[PDB]
């Protein structure tokens, strides 16, 4: 779950 | 005072709905609701279900929170990490009731006021406020 | 406090997003935001949307506040009349902006929570209080 | 818009 989170949080940063 | 909260609420609701804002304390907490509806959809794509996932063990709640979050942020705070330490929170309120462990609910509140306050600010301030925050999720 | 207004703002959402609540304040909220949905789309359909209606000339707004309000509740008071309170003010700070006559808004909450104290809150007690309206809108 | 608010307010009050 950590490793997810991390993921998708890193991913909306980068989005934007 | 309950009146008035009653009156603020509601108008913000409905300020929000036609794009406009109460305050811009609650442009924060309206994109935060936001923002969290679409981690936990591309976190759902991507993965399965957060609160699936959950499986708490009873007493034992504390730990797999702390556990977490600590690793979460383990190497470096950003925007989109604390958006999926609120979301996380948030499944972990609505896993908890679920299995009739509704004692729960404020301590996990308690538990993300208290590291918001404590370990997350700092960083918050020093990258333009949470008003930054609504800029880049608006 | 305005880090922990966040938590318990976004749980409140999550948790009502389950159909669970943070606390009956919180479900008073959110009954009352459903309500006044569908109060403003019966009105809708049954004559016009209560916002067009509204037609607010400069340095009237009190008094067009205090003659509808007053009318609304000449012969009595009930449950489906507060929510009719609640969406006209909504609809009037809403049509307010749109004029930019933003300076309203706060008037506006102020008017509001002084008459639901003042006016209305008698009534709400002796009806057994808020709680008796989120059953009735469940 | 007085006497449209009591309307459907006093309609809600009867549904239920």
């Amino acid at each position: 779950i950590a490793q997810e989170l991390r993921l998708i949080g890193d991913l909306f940063n980068a989005y934007y | 005072q309950s009146n008035r909260e009653l009156v603020v609420d509601f108008l913000s609701y409905k300020l929000s709905q036609k794009g406009y804002s109460w305050s811009q304390m609650a442009a924060v907490k309206q994109a935060l609701r936001e923002a969290g509806d679409e981690f936990e959809l591309r976190y759902r794509r991507a993965f399965s279900d957060l609160t699936s996932q959950l499986h708490i063990t009873p007493g034992t709640a504390y730990q797999s929170f702390e556990q977490v979050v600590n690793e979460l942020f383990r190497d470096g705070v950003n925007w989109g990490r604390i958006v999926a330490f609120f979301s996380f929170g948030g499944a972990l309120c609505v896993e908890s009731v679920d299995k009739e462990m509704q004692v729960l609910v404020s301590r996990i509140a308690a538990w993300m006021a208290t590291y918001l306050n404590d370990h997350l600010e700092p960083w918050i301030q020093e990258n333009g406020g949470w008003d930054t925050f609504v800029e880049l999720y608006g």
